[PDB]
């Protein structure tokens, strides 16, 4: 049972993004760009000749970039101008669906910098190092569908979550999860200085009765006591999707432990994936090592609950740790039209028909949906 | 005449402006004095003192690309206020590393290190240039090099990694650390016309050309088109376009090798040696393989359009669509000669000079005429050893009347202008040379800064006064011309005044001037390698050798220089007659034969050749009795008509091929 009261805007305005900025929700549509806190709809207009705002991250300012016609560029949060003149990768050239994080200061994005549109993961310049990016054909061109910052203990690490098509006999699609180094220095190389040095892969896994679900949707990393929880949302050809969890400190171990696939010789002395104290450049032979072979030899399986099996076609999905009990979640699940919510205790799946063509789920304290009407807020 | 031999041929050679000459030879790179006598200081870039090559290079066909283990070396940021010049080498060693440096005590740390700049392979190219650019003006060096090559052994990996894999021009900024490239500042490549072999890099225009053509290492022919890709002069790769450039005229299947280039500055034309495929080292060495072309850079500028033919590019597949505009050389000045090797453009008292070396140790001079036409080369210099120019030459910065011509492993620094053969004043300026002036103070020709001692300009006579300026005697008698005082005293015999005065005589205060059908077979020519000197007798074998009057025979060697058309000697027999050719310079002159009248009959290439210098004598001591075939090493023995033996003279016989003979 859901009842949302709906705060909608004066025209049905195509959402093209939404992020939460400190509790505050930056709906990113074509034209303005939409700010909701305190059940206030806060609507800045930018420019309207195609400008499909896609980005709202937040550095020292809450910057917000959309593409005019093909051309990309941010704006400070009130419809300034951006001082340092950002919007090459912060924007796309052309209505897509991005995946743009920001950790402190450092703006990691998969956004095309170009025209032609190479598909790569990059870090901006900034307080981690100067811009970088990974080798060709390391990301599918379908991107990365979920990324996240989260320390190792001592360094942060940027972690990412996409879904290879590998094709040799017959095509596969491969769900994988991907570590970074956020402070990487670049390879030693002049041509290999701009390209991550600490990128290494794994397979997930989401199987239930030998089905094997392959196709990323989206992903949150919830961050408790002991370590964090990675909640992957997989889509399936068939008309099923499922959610899985996996355990981030199983995912460390792994990537500091497991040994590359393909490579069967010994290791060198600073460990592939491993992150380097500040200045520190990693050496040419790792360097080789790290790039020729980058998947480890393994499989990350996930944790034993929740592993649920909602329909296909589901589009986002947020989480909210239930007041009263804890470690026990609702996960708000949305399709094109019907809410669901599903709860880790009960393992009971609700509904929801709602007349609307809902985009996203943003949970701040309280669910808020944001659809093509406008936002609402959900109380059961 | 100083000479500096290396021990190993050179790899490069740069000029500073005021820190010497930098030659790199072998694993080592010294620096010397502008005048080539001390090395200043050297670098080892392998291994302390042991310069020698790592691995042996194997030095092709003069056509053939060389290879070297000193990719890149040039000095830039020279001439600053007070930061001292820097100098950016970079190896084939440690996977194509590269080092800035101060310009300077070479044996100084290097500043920053950089590791893939330069291509590791020690035959694949490599041509760099600095620039200023960013929102800072840091200097820049845009790298176009063959980075990878299909000759990897498992023992060690130079190849990039396979993102890097097809790179052919990257934009390296020598400020940040190790060099480092952009994701954007760098020029992919297409992988179908095997790899591309760049020549060069300069700026022109806020833009960067990079003349280069396709080739094969493996096989060692061109597969395509010389071309130019024309780069924006910025921070991240702008491919601006690429053009091919035609220089296959005056030849069947044209000329596919870029040997050389040189951007003419003030005069914007760029200048390129051209050649087609000459065999195994002279074996299709024809009269017409080689080409000096004259481009005009607007023309290239204008019509290189940004085709995916060579370089990918973001629009297009590769050679999935037009073709490149072939651009068309300044057709009144293409020099065509049988061996070219490299080239220097430069402009002095506004006259385009060309230096050319050509690949038998000749360094001979052009000036372009008045709408760029070439003028029949003088030979400046001559290598003893006719050893191929080393493809680059340049101009000494600090004296412009000097040149440094590499060769094998010797460098030397040679005058720009041979002017001591003119005694008079015509001799002086008929001859057009910029650099070259009369002086009356010592009535000599020289050069400016030779006899400009004397304050009043005018004393040094040069070409753009013109050569009938100089003084004469005009008839009531005077002085015409340009003389250097207005004080002189004429004496005729023998009316004498003073002064602007007036056997004839005018006396200055530091010189003077006195003064009181069927048909017709060539089976053959023999023989093919005549010395300089001439040859009173070639023997040309054919049929009706009797069935005509006027026989005439017609060489052309270089396509500015004028023919060589004779008369035959004696017609002996109706299948044989006999020629008698004069003295000319070094070449390969085509020789076609013209009867009575009709078109030439191309019997053949026949090669001028070099007088025999005699390089030593095997025994060198026989006894008496003698009769031990004394056998002499040399070069150009071929030519040799006969010996002599003095001490009284002996005719004795001779068994020689070109190089030995006993
Ligand atoms: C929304 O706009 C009103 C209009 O002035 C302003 O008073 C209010 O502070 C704004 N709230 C936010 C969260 O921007
Ligand atoms: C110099 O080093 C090269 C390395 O290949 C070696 O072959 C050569 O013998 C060395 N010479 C001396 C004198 O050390
Ligand atoms: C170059 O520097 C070294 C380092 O001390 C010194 O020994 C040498 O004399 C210097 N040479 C020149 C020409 O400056
Ligand atoms: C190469 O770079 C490293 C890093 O600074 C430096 O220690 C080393 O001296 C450099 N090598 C050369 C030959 O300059
Ligand atoms: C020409 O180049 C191609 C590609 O580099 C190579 O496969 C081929 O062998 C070369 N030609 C010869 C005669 O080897
Ligand atoms: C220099 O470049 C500009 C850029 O378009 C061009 O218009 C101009 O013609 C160029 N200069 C010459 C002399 O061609
Ligand atoms: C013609 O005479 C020359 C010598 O003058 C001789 O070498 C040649 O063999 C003769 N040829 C014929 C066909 O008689
Ligand atoms: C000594 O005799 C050998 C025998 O062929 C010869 O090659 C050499 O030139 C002679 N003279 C020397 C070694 O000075
Ligand atoms: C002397 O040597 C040359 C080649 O070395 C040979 O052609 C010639 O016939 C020799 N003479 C005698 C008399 O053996």
């Amino acid at each position: 049972e859901l009842e949302i009261e709906w705060h909608k805007f004066e025209t049905s305005e195509e959402i093209i993004s939404t992020y939460l900025i400190d509790d505050v929700l930056y709906t990113g549509v074509n034209g303005a760009v939409y700010t909701f806190s305190n059940n206030e709809l806060n609507k800045t207009g930018l420019t309207n000749n195609n400008n499909y705002i896609t980005t709202s991250i937040k550095v020292e300012d809450t910057l917000v970039c959309g593409t005019n016609n093909g051309n990309p560029k941010c704006w400070k949060i009130d419809g300034s101008e951006d001082p340092k003149y950002r919007g090459r990768g912060y924007a796309p050239y052309q209505n897509s669906k991005v995946t743009i994080i920001s950790h402190n200061e450092c703006v990691l994005s998969d956004i095309n910098i170009s025209k032609e549109g190479i598909k790569r993961w990059r870090r901006f310049d900034g307080p981690c190092g100067y811009d970088l990016y990974t080798a060709d054909n390391v990301i599918p061109k379908d991107g990365v569908r979920g990324a996240f910052v989260d320390k190792d203990g001592t360094y942060d690490k940027v972690y990412i979550l996409f879904t290879d098509t590998i094709d040799t006999k017959r095509i596969v699609k491969i769900p994988y999860i991907a570590q970074m180094c956020l402070n990487d220095e670049g390879g030693p190389s002049s041509l290999s200085s701009h390209r991550w040095s600490t990128f290494l892969k794994v397979e997930l896994e989401c199987d239930i009765d030998g089905r094997s679900y392959r196709q990323i949707i989206h992903s949150k990393a919830i961050k408790t006591d002991n370590d964090t929880i990675l909640y992957v949302f997989f889509d399936s050809p068939y008309s099923k999707s499922a959610l899985c969890t996996y355990s981030m400190n199983a995912i460390k171990h792994s990537f500091s432990t497991s040994k590359l696939g393909g490579y069967t010789k010994q290791l060198p002395s600073p460990a592939p994936g491993i992150c380097l104290p500040a200045g520190k450049v990693v050496p040419h032979t790792t360097f080789d090592i790290i790039e020729q072979y980058n998947e480890l030899d393994d499989i990350i399986k996930p944790l034993s609950q929740p592993i649920f099996e909602g329909p296909s076609g589901v589009k986002w999905f947020d989480i909210k740790e239930k007041e009263n009990e804890h470690r026990e979640y609702r996960i708000y699940f949305i399709k094109e039209n019907t809410i669901y919510s599903f709860d880790t205790k009960s393992k009971q799946t609700r509904s929801a028909q709602v007349d609307a063509r809902l985009f996203s789920v943003m949970v701040t304290s309280k669910p808020l949906f944001i659809a093509d009407i406008g936002i609402g807020v959900g109380i059961p | 005449e100083p000479v500096w031999r290396s021990e190993q041929a050179i790899g490069a050679i740069a000029a500073s402006q005021e820190d010497g000459v930098f030659v790199a030879s072998g694993s080592c790179l010294d620096q010397l004095d502008y005048s080539l006598e001390h090395s200043l200081s050297r670098l080892y870039r392998d291994q302390a003192g042991n310069c020698t090559e790592p691995v042996s290079l194997a030095p092709p066909a003069r056509p053939r690309p060389g290879s070297s283990f000193s990719k890149l070396l040039l000095p830039y940021r020279e001439g600053a206020a007070g930061l001292g010049g820097l100098l950016l080498t970079g190896w084939t060693f440690d996977r194509g590393a590269c080092e800035v440096r101060p310009l300077g005590n070479l044996s100084r740390n290097s500043l920053r290190n950089g590791t893939e700049v330069v291509s590791c392979h020690p035959q694949g190219s490599t041509a760099g240039v600095v620039y200023r650019a960013g929102r800072n003006n840091r200097w820049y060096l845009a790298v176009a090099a063959t980075y990878v090559l299909p000759e990897p052994e498992t023992a060690s990996r130079c190849n990039p990694a396979a993102s890097d894999h097809d790179t052919a021009i990257a934009l390296k900024d020598t400020e940040g650390r190790s060099l480092a490239t952009q994701e954007l500042g760098r020029l992919k490549l297409c992988e179908g016309a095997g790899s591309l072999h760049f020549v060069d890099a300069f700026l022109w225009n806020g833009s960067i050309y990079f003349p280069y053509y396709p080739y094969n290492y493996t096989s060692g022919a061109a597969t395509g088109w010389p071309s130019m890709a024309r780069i924006a002069q910025s921070t991240e790769v702008l491919f601006q376009g690429q053009a091919s450039l035609d220089c296959g005229h005056g030849h069947p299947d044209g000329r596919r090798l870029l040997l050389s280039s040189s951007l003419v500055e003030a005069l914007d034309v760029w200048a390129g040696v051209f050649s087609a495929a000459a065999g195994e080292g002279q074996e299709r060495r024809s009269p017409t393989t080689t080409a000096l072309c004259l481009f005009r850079m607007s023309e290239i500028q204008a019509r290189a359009k940004r085709v995916s033919w060579d370089f990918k590019t973001a629009e297009s597949h590769c050679k999935e669509g037009d073709q490149p505009e072939r651009v068309q050389p300044i057709a009144s000045s293409t020099l065509i000669h049988s061996d070219l090797t490299s080239v220097y453009g430069t402009v002095v008292m506004n006259r385009t000079v060309l230096f050319l070396g050509t690949g038998d140790g000749q360094l001979l001079k052009v000036i372009l005429g008045e709408n760029l036409t070439s003028n029949c080369p003088e030979v400046i210099y001559e290598i003893k050893e006719e050893t191929p120019v080393f493809y680059k030459l340049v101009p000494d910065p600090v004296k412009n009347i000097y040149i440094y011509l590499t060769a094998g492993k010797e460098v030397r620094r040679i005058r720009v202008a041979n002017c001591n053969k003119h005694k008079s004043c015509s001799e002086c300026l008929t001859a057009t040379d910029p650099h070259c002036g009369w002086c009356h103070s010592l009535q000599r020709c020289t050069f400016q800064g030779d006899c400009v001692h004397s304050e009043n300009l005018e004393n040094w006579l040069d070409i753009s006064s013109g050569a009938k300026k100089c003084p004469k005697i005009q008839i009531t008698v005077t002085m015409v011309g340009s003389f250097s005082p207005r004080h002189s005293k004429c004496m005729v015999k023998e009316l004498c005044q003073n002064k602007c005065t007036c056997n004839v005589m005018f006396s200055f205060g530091s010189w003077n001037l006195s003064d009181r059908l069927q048909v017709f077979y060539i089976k053959s020519i023999e023989p093919q390698k005549v010395s300089t000197l001439g040859k009173s007798n070639v023997i040309v074998t054919g049929a009706n050798f009797t069935r005509a009057s006027n026989i005439t025979m017609i060489l052309k060697g270089t396509s500015t220089c004028d023919k060589d058309v004779i008369q035959v000697s004696h017609v002996l027999n109706d299948t044989h007659m006999k020629f008698s050719l004069p003295s000319s310079r070094k070449e390969m002159k085509d020789v076609c034969i013209q009867f009575d009248g009709g078109n030439c009959s191309s019997v053949g290439s026949l090669s001028y050749i070099a007088l025999p210098h005699c390089s030593l004598i095997f025994p060198a001591t026989t006894w008496i009795s003698g009769g031990q075939n004394i056998t002499m090493m040399g070069r150009n023995f071929d030519v040799i008509d006969n010996l002599i033996i003095s001490h009284g003279n002996i005719n004795v016989s001779e068994y020689c091929v070109a190089t030995y003979c006993g």
